[PDB]
DNA sequence: GGCAGTACTAGTATGAAAGTACTTGAGCTTGATC
């Protein structure tokens, strides 16, 4: 799910930064060191909206680095178990389901596909097909999931879904 | 411990707004833009150019108006962001289906109403 | 103490090691254990275990008497079929906190509920209830749990239970060959429960005793604290 | 507080002449811009000595009254001591 | 040649401070009852 929220953060400068261009080197600071990283808190940090507010500087004792605390608004990606998102199916193995949702990679078990979605390695490209032929999943797909459960692995989420329930699989 | 299927969701995400795949795309796009022009500045991250396709790809209202009339429309019902932003999302087009998939949404309306909505959302559907 | 449990001799060469109780003496004296002998075969004397070789200690000669498989050596001990079973004081071994090996197994019930686990009825009727365990006692635990949609407190015997869990919760393995690894269930079976590590993807596939509510974050460490997975050895120079 | 009603000496205490000499002489020792024409200094103490005679360094220090309130005295507006 | 007893060795088990504060006991005064 995406949102929208508030944030916050310490810019720490080097004291190369100062001089003219100081405030605007905060800001292209913020920006370098949110986008992209993720966090269990809030998760993915897809990108920063606004800038609310950039508190006054305080000089950190004993150390060279002044903290500027910083407000902004941000697009965050966090997902929830229960919930069904779209992803694309990116490989087919015997071993289960690799997809991705967004920036977030999502691992569905062979355990949780339906028994008529037999795999076949024989196939031309890799895929996972119904004995009937009738629906085939491969690469480049669009699936619905549910996310079982998650995890954070080194500031890098990642998820586990099911294709038990009804109305899931092929789109 | 917690579960969306149950609207059940950290005190944190309380005052926060869901975004929809569509507003998602346009809001990325704006930002993309300035990044664009305006040089001296590193090209973004890969988990934003990701991002970028996997939104595209799945947006569905192309148009701006489209998205906020869309919006506006679900607004005007008793939802919570969550229950609201997934059927957006999702968009469902049975009310059997909405309920298995959302949980949450069991005895919360009518499915004729839901369906109301459903189908409501299927007519404001940009199709393609 | 029980017969064909594994007790530990406190004193002689024999000391800690893993024995099998092979007679539980009714005078609650002796108890005779089941060993691997630490010999020499009076060779060296003027060790390792290994199997009792009743012709090398023939060789050897000394204080032997062979009878059959069974042969009493040296200071009377008795071994039979290559081990050793001698009566020695329950005085004189740990009864308990033992526990043998898998190693130890290949040489010579249990209820396991804890407050806080999610256990379902497997039989009654009151099968397939799910709920939370309050309390807990040895036997029939009087396992007090709070089932779903009951604010009532119900008690059930262990063998009336078992340790359910939806998939996507977090679970650990309490015993087994894969025990102290953790992950989340994917699939429930019959009685057969398949889940994924936390440390790595490789899949895993245990009993419904095996495993219990946990939500701690994988340790990532090996028992013995030593090593740890992702870590660089040297197999050979 | 405001800028008005101030109250405290305008005068540098030698505890803040201290931190002030030895925060500047940190940063100076970090690749930091320098205010000042410096002419044959390798040492940054002697630098930051020299920026703060010239009142020229970058740094406003907040007085903590001793009620909880605070006022901000940049390093120009004070007056050095020695 | 085998069994029992005794001795030795190894391991395991246990005068010449001063002062302050707090508590307890005893005594005195006041109130209530006869």
């Amino acid at each position: 799910m995406f949102y929208h929220i508030s944030l916050e953060h310490e810019i720490l400068l080097h004291p190369r930064y100062f001089g003219p261009n100081l405030l605007n080197t905060v800001k292209q600071k913020l920006f370098t060191e949110v986008e992209g990283t993720c966090t269990g808190k809030y998760g993915f940090v897809i990108a920063v909206t606004t800038i609310d507010n950039i508190g006054a500087g305080v000089i950190q004792p004993g150390r060279g680095f002044v903290l500027y605390p910083v407000k902004y608004k941000a697009i965050v990606f966090r997902p929830f178990k229960g919930e069904v998102v779209d992803a694309v199916v990116t490989q087919v193995n015997k071993v289960g389901l690799f997809t991705e949702i967004g920036p977030m990679s999502c691992f569905i078990s062979r355990h949780s596909i339906p028994s008529e979605m037999e795999f076949d390695p024989n196939s031309n490209p890799p895929c996972y097909k119904t004995m009937d032929e009738d629906i085939v999943i491969q690469q480049d797909d669009e699936i619905r999931l549910k996310i079982v459960g998650t995890r954070v692995d080194k500031n890098d989420i990642f998820a586990i879904g099911s294709l038990m329930d009804d109305y899931l699989g092929l789109v | 411990e917690e579960d969306a299927s149950q609207l059940i969701f950290p005190k944190e995400f309380e005052t926060a707004e869901t975004l929809l795949n569509s507003e998602v795309h346009m809001l990325l796009e704006h930002r993309k833009q300035q990044n664009e022009s305006a040089e001296d500045e590193q090209e973004l991250s890969e988990v934003f150019m990701k991002t970028l396709n996997y939104t595209a790809r799945f947006s569905r209202f192309k148009n701006r108006e489209t998205i906020a009339s869309v919006r506006s429309l679900l607004l005007q019902k008793k939802l919570h962001k969550f229950e609201l932003a997934c059927l957006a999302n999702l968009c469902p087009e049975t009310a059997e289906e909405s309920k298995a998939l959302i949980p949450s949404l069991e005895g919360r309306f009518e499915d004729e109403e839901l369906q109301q909505i459903l189908d409501d959302i299927q007519t404001k559907r940009s199709f393609q | 103490l029980k017969p064909k449990s594994w007790v530990r001799l406190k004193r002689g060469i024999y000391k800690d090691d893993i024995a099998q109780v092979d007679y539980v003496e009714p005078s609650q004296n002796t108890i005779s254990l089941k060993m691997i002998p630490r010999i020499d075969y009076d060779r060296i004397k003027a060790p390792p275990q290994r199997l009792f070789d009743a012709e090398k200690i023939r060789s050897l000669g000394g204080d032997v008497a062979s009878d059959g498989d069974f042969l009493i050596f040296e200071g009377n001990r008795y071994s039979r079929k290559g081990f050793l079973f001698k009566s020695f004081a329950m005085s004189a071994v740990i009864t308990e906190g033992v526990k043998p090996t898998l190693s130890e197994l290949e040489k010579f019930r249990e209820h396991n509920f804890q407050p806080g686990d999610n256990v379902e009825v497997c039989e009654g009727e009151l099968i397939n209830l799910q709920g939370k365990i309050l309390s807990v006692d040895g036997n029939k635990i009087t396992i007090m749990p709070k089932h779903e949609d009951l604010k009532d407190m119900l008690e059930f015997p262990a063998q009336e239970l078992r340790k359910y869990f939806k998939m996507g919760d977090h679970v650990k393995v309490i015993a087994g060959r894969f025990e102290g690894d953790t992950g989340l269930i994917v699939r429930v079976e019959e009685n057969f429960v398949i889940l994924f590590s936390d440390l790595t993807m490789h899949e895993l596939k245990v009993l419904p005793r095996d495993l219990q509510l946990c939500s701690e974050t994988a340790s990532g460490v090996d028992v013995g604290g030593q090593h740890e997975w992702g870590e660089l050895v040297q197999l050979d120079p | 507080q405001a800028n008005q009603k101030r109250i405290t000496t305008p005068y540098m205490t030698k505890y803040e002449r201290a931190r002030v000499l030895g925060t500047r002489a940190l940063q100076i020792a970090m690749c930091a811009p320098v205010m000042v024409e410096l002419e044959g200094e390798t040492d940054p103490l002697l630098i930051a000595m020299k920026e703060l005679k010239a009142r020229k360094i970058p740094i406003i220090i907040r007085r903590y009254l001793p009620d909880g309130s605070y006022e901000d005295w940049g390093v120009d507006e004070l007056i050095i001591t020695d």
